[PDB]
């Protein structure tokens, strides 16, 4: 969970 | 893997379709980590979760922290290039 993640 | 072009068609009415990770401030490029079911990104055959995105129509996404990435990707309409690499 260290990364962002986007959902696009 | 081998650099590689593929094609995503897109209405206006929808989103692409995957989720990213990633970013320079990460030290990781841009990585697709979901491909949803019957969205833009499935239905074009050609992207893969763990592909690199290294640009968009040319629009350059190497090196992108997150967010900027989120809006260079996000402004893209219509039958839409992606330069991206498997590794
Ligand atoms: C996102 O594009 C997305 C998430 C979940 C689904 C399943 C719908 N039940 C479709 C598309």
């Amino acid at each position: 969970s260290r990364l962002p993640t986007s959902k696009i | 893997g081998p650099i590689r072009k593929v094609l995503l068609l897109k209405e206006d009415h929808e989103g692409l379709g995957i989720s990213i990770t990633g970013g320079k401030e990460h030290g990781v490029p841009i990585l697709i980590s979901e491909i949803h079911p019957g969205q833009p990104a499935d239905r074009c055959g050609g992207l893969h979760v763990g592909d690199a995105i290294l640009a968009v129509n040319g629009v350059n996404l190497r090196d992108t922290k997150h967010k900027e990435a989120v809006t260079i990707l996000s402004q893209q309409r219509g039958e839409i290039e992606f330069e991206v690499v498997y590794v």
